[PDB]
């Protein structure tokens, strides 16, 4: 409070004087800007006026020439000249050129795209660490892989051996195969793309490829970053029937996958997370250990554990003091960490039907029924035993 | 008189350089704007001095003198997306005394 | 492109109103049965030209286009 | 299905001899009536299915009042409608 | 670009049919013999309304009144 204003105030007024003193002495010296500076502006407007006429750099051949395609037709070999980075300008780049004859005159263009956009979460996730009421083992491997090598790059690179890549988190239904993504997702701070894995399915032929290739560009370019794939199982499984390329066509596409999760290209820092139901389905190269280091697995939450996921959802509600969260626990015999949170909230919407702030013992006891009916038992372990 | 004084400088306004209608694709901070004539491709010109880049927004269609093509006045009517895909489906309004049954 | 004059509302259209002679020798006669059919398009297309008055009356919504399928 | 992932699932079954009185009636209130008409009785008389059946009653009596050229949508027209309605829906049906 | 020209006069299409409304013109009748593949952007409400059938099924009293016109 007292000291950090005091040095910005000793600061701000130091470096208004430096930038006034730099000001009045290089406009009476011609050397530097003065003269060449108020005639370069002028100039450089004026000659080349307006339109301005966009078009697309085609190739660029190196002797500071090129071939640009202007969106009217005619094609041109026009010069590069001046205020240009000739290194900037290669194929698909976009130009403005000097519309009397045509040169290049430069690019000033961000070319922001909506494909740069979609791939992108502005997340901020309410969820952080320990919003996972127990499994806290599993929280540490995951931890392992993906936050922990940017915070501490110092630990692996001591002992000599190469971070672990990619992860695939797979279970029950229910065990908070996303929620642990959102979790590491949010400390991280990296990059986080985000895309699910029924999008690489689409009608016209031979697109998935180029939607595949597009997604780790954007990634590689944007270091260090994580690209999360939810559900990858779906496109096993399903057959939308839209892509008239049929299944041939979604082999070609997994095989494009692959080559850009490791292949020839070498790139920059990209961790992948995994997400998926069902291992079997996915295709026995995709989970190879080579491209994925390590496979996390997850299991139905125990009595125990169920205390704690409880816990969570409890304290934001308000109850009275008629409620025993004891008693709803013990009912439900192996039940997913995902029943306990509809508990919790079919509970508060029986209370706000009868409008009464608090949610007292009944709403929970009415919840907690209407729940159990609606699941489905588990016919693989019925079998069994 | 302001009828004769029209009648006989009219001539001289109707060898008009013409004009042309695009659209603000975006703007930039060098005071220009990226427009686009339909038929043709883009272009990057300058808005003349007495207007704004403020009053210049997404996708305004905006007005162009055919010579360096610069930016004059925004035009009445906007084009916008969203409401042109709720138009062409048709729903037509309804009310919960029209549901009751 | 100055505008100097107009032009009348008939004029220049590519396609004009046939019927002067081109109008085809098909009537009702000829054609057989379908009743119900020809029933439905007079309702849709004649009725409404010679009286507009009884569709707003009753308060009906005039049937407006008219689309035929059929294999 | 699971658990937490809708909120809500609404049914709606098939409109009652109750509900289809009212339904026939907000569709009735856009054109003419005749004194003594009871919306109700052929309610009851249409065994129907939707209410898009029973909006299509109401067009069809406006079609027989164009053919006999009535001043007023009467008793006589729903009975004809009913039936052209319902025998359409049938063949198509079944 | 063929597809890119023909979705122009499609959104002309439409966007005129309902200009229609409030004229003594009756829309525009139009045929085809194929109805799976048509546009239900021009069978929302508003635009083409009435929907005529042509079976194919004859029965026995329809076939002789075509067979006795032609006859
Ligand atoms: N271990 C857990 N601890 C606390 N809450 C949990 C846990 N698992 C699930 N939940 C709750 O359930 C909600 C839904 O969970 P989630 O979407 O992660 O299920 P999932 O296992 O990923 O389902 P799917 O099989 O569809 O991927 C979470 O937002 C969270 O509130
Ligand atoms: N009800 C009928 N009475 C008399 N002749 C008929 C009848 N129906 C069909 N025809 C005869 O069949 C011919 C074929 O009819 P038309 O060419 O109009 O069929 P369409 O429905 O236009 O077929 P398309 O799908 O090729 O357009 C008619 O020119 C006519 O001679
Ligand atoms: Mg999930």
């Amino acid at each position: 409070t007292r000291c950090k204003l005091k040095l910005l105030r000793m600061e701000r007024i130091k470096d208004h004087l430096l930038l006034e003193e730099e000001f009045v002495s290089n406009s009476e010296i011609l050397k530097p800007f003065e003269k060449k500076q108020e005639e370069e502006k002028k100039q450089l407007e004026e000659i080349r006026g307006n339109p301005l006429s966009i078009g697309t750099l085609e190739e660029i051949i190196d002797d500071d020439h090129a071939i640009v395609t202007s969106p009217t037709m005619p094609d041109y070999y026009v010069s590069i000249l001046s205020f240009v980075d000739k290194e900037l300008l290669e194929p698909g780049c976009s130009v403005l050129l000097h519309h009397k004859t045509m040169s290049i005159v430069g690019v000033l263009q961000d070319d922001a795209d909506p494909m740069v956009s979609v791939m992108k979460m502005d997340k901020s996730p309410t969820e952080s660490y320990s919003d996972i009421g127990g499994l806290e083992s599993q929280i540490q491997e995951i931890k392992e892989s993906v936050e922990l090598p940017l915070t501490h790059p110092e630990l692996y690179e001591e002992m000599g051996i190469k971070p672990p890549k990619g992860v695939i988190l797979y279970g029950a239904p229910g065990t908070g195969k996303t929620l642990l993504a959102k979790a590491v997702a949010n400390q991280t701070s990296a990059t986080f793309l985000r895309i699910v894995g029924s999008e690489l399915i689409q009608k016209y032929l031979g697109d998935g490829p180029r939607l595949c290739r597009q997604i780790f560009k954007v990634a590689g370019e944007n270091a260090p970053s994580i690209v999360f794939i939810d559900e990858i199982d779906a496109i096993g499984t399903k057959r939308y029937d839209s892509n008239s390329g049929g299944e041939r066509e979604i082999q070609r596409t997994m095989l494009e996958l692959l080559n850009q999760l490791d292949g020839f290209d070498d790139r920059g820092d990209v961790k992948v997370i995994m997400a998926t139901n069902k291992i079997e389905t996915l295709d026995p190269a995709l989970i190879r250990p080579g491209r994925i280091d390590r496979k996390i697995l997850f299991e139905n939450p125990d009595l125990s554990t169920k205390k704690k996921i409880l816990g969570i959802h409890t304290s934001k509600m308000n109850l009275s003091e008629d409620v025993n969260l004891e008693t709803l626990v013990t009912t439900k015999d192996d039940l997913s960490g995902a029943d306990i949170q509809a508990m919790c909230t079919e509970a508060g919407l029986l209370a706000l039907r009868e409008r009464r702030m608090q949610v007292t013992a009944e709403d929970f006891k009415q919840a907690k029924e209407r729940v159990m009916k609606n699941k489905v038992e588990e016919n693989l372990e019925g079998l069994y035993l | 008189n302001d009828k004769v004084r029209f009648i006989k400088d009219e001539l001289r306004l109707l060898q008009e350089p013409g004009s042309y209608v695009g659209e603000v694709i975006k703007i930039v901070s060098d005071k220009k704007v990226l427009v686009k004539v339909q038929p043709e491709g883009k272009y990057i010109v300058d808005v003349a001095k007495d207007i704004n880049v403020k009053d210049l927004k997404a996708s305004q269609r905006v007005c162009l003198r055919s010579d360096s093509y610069m930016l004059h006045k925004v035009l009445e009517n906007k084009a916008d997306p969203l409401v042109s895909l709720m138009m062409v489906e048709k729903v037509p309004d309804s009310t919960y005394d029209m549901v009751g049954g | 492109n100055a505008l100097v004059d107009i032009l009348p509302p008939d004029s220049d259209s590519s396609i004009s109103v046939m019927g002067e002679n081109e109008k085809p020798d098909v009537t009702y006669a000829d054609v057989g049965g379908l009743d119900m059919q020809k029933q439905e398009i007079r309702e849709a297309v004649e009725l409404p030209l010679v009286q507009a008055d009884l569709y707003e009356q009753i308060g009906i919504d005039p049937p407006r286009g008219v689309l035929l399928y059929g294999p | 299905l699971r658990p937490g992932r809708i909120d809500r699932k609404i049914e709606f079954p098939p409109p009652s001899v109750a509900a289809r009185a009212e339904i026939l009636r907000i569709h009735s209130r856009k054109m003419n009536l005749t004194r003594g008409i009871n919306l109700r009785k052929v309610a009851e008389k249409m065994n129907g299915c939707s209410g898009a059946d029973v909006k299509g009653v109401c067009t069809e009596a406006g079609m027989y009042a164009l053919r006999e050229r009535r001043i007023h949508v009467t008793q006589e027209d729903f009975e004809l409608a009913v039936g052209k309605v319902m025998n359409k829906n049938q063949e198509t049906a079944i | 670009g063929s597809d890119r020209e023909v979705q122009r006069i499609l959104i002309e299409l439409l966007t005129q049919m309902d200009g229609f409304d409030q004229s003594t013109n009756v829309k525009v009748i139009m045929a085809t013999n194929r109805a799976d593949t048509l546009d239900p952007a021009l069978l929302r409400p508003g635009r083409l309304d009435r929907k005529i059938e042509f079976p194919s099924l004859r029965d026995r009293r329809e076939r002789r009144l075509i067979f006795g016109t032609i006859a």
